[PDB]
């Protein structure tokens, strides 16, 4: 607790390697989502309690519900102010326009590699404090 | 885009080494876990072309893979997996030849004492039945057994990398 953080991703491989590199920036509460849907669902939840999390971290092609749409109904239907990243697969301009214009707060191509994710969570991150040599 | 050289891009793969902290069941069981994933993915693949000719999830399913071989360093598979993607979203129009793609490698000798056709499979698509959509099912079936190749190249380097057939 503390830091808290939703991954949703579908691809277990990317789900293990990103969790493994927020475990090693000593955020431990991290949440797993499979689709969008499931992303909304666990939003939803958390949003009955009080809180937010402090980021959340979106794949965009997943089945069911895509990421795109998964944050339209999380800002939309729900209260949700907190960041939302893509990570993803992808790309080009018009996937990273596509995503800010569709109220993600940033962007990440895979491979995420560890560095860059702390400059993220400096960025975008709430309670996240970060060593450190 | 060109393809990459190198089979393993390193500078990735020793990343997702050095968070093993003790044993090396963290890195190695991604990799095994990709290997996999991989066969399942070709398999879906190959279904879809010998069968649906969904477009929409052979863009799908290239970009699963891509994202889980980039993650890893294997990133030939990923730039391969890329251009299914691009294809089954008739954004590219056309894949080039095994010949090309094979003479761009790094350790180009690597091609040397194993068959680059052996995985191929053929797509049962007429001719007969053809129209608008064939090019990208066929450019997709050919740039399938591009990836069976570089897929059996990267277990390749892998199992001499871990001493073991993977
Ligand atoms: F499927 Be995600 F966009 F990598
Ligand atoms: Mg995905
Ligand atoms: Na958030």
């Amino acid at each position: 607790t503390s830091v808290k953080i939703l991954v949703v991703e579908d691809n277990h491989v990317n789900q293990e390697v990103i969790k493994r590199m927020l475990n090693l920036e000593g955020i431990e509460n991290i949440e797993l989502a499979c689709d969008g849907q499931e992303a909304f669902d666990k939003v939803k939840e958390l949003t009955s309690k009080g809180e937010n999390y402090n980021m959340i971290f979106m794949d965009v092609q997943m089945p069911k519900v895509d990421g795109l749409l998964s944050t339209k109904m999380i800002r939309r239907d729900l209260g949700y102010t907190s960041p939302i990243v893509a990570l993803t697969a992808f790309a080009d301009d018009s996937n990273i326009k596509e995503c800010l214009e569709s109220g993600m707060n940033g962007f990440l191509s895979k491979p995420i590699k560890r560095p860059k994710l702390k400059t993220i969570l400096t960025e975008f991150c709430a309670a996240y404090q970060g060593k450190k040599n | 885009s060109t393809i990459p050289s190198e089979i393993i891009n390193w500078t990735i793969l020793n990343e997702i080494i050095s968070m093993d902290d003790d044993d090396s069941d963290f890195s190695k069981g991604l990799i095994i876990q990709f290997i996999d994933q991989a066969q399942t993915t070709f398999a879906q693949m190959q279904r879809q072309l010998d069968g649906e000719k969904n477009l929409t999830e052979l863009d799908n399913l290239g970009h699963f893979l891509k994202g889980s071989s980039a993650a890893l360093g294997l990133q030939r598979i990923a730039w391969v997996c890329e251009r299914i993607q691009n294809l089954g979203r008739k954004m590219e129009h056309f894949f080039p030849n095994k010949t090309e793609l094979v003479n761009t490698l790094s350790d180009k000798s690597i091609i040397n004492g194993i068959n680059i056709d052996e995985d191929d499979e053929e797509i049962k698509i007429q001719v007969d039945d053809k129209d608008e959509n064939s090019i990208y099912l066929i450019l997709i079936a050919k740039a399938l057994n591009q990836s069976r190749l570089e897929f059996k190249l990267a277990r390749i380097e892998l199992s001499k990398y871990y001493n073991t057939n993977l």
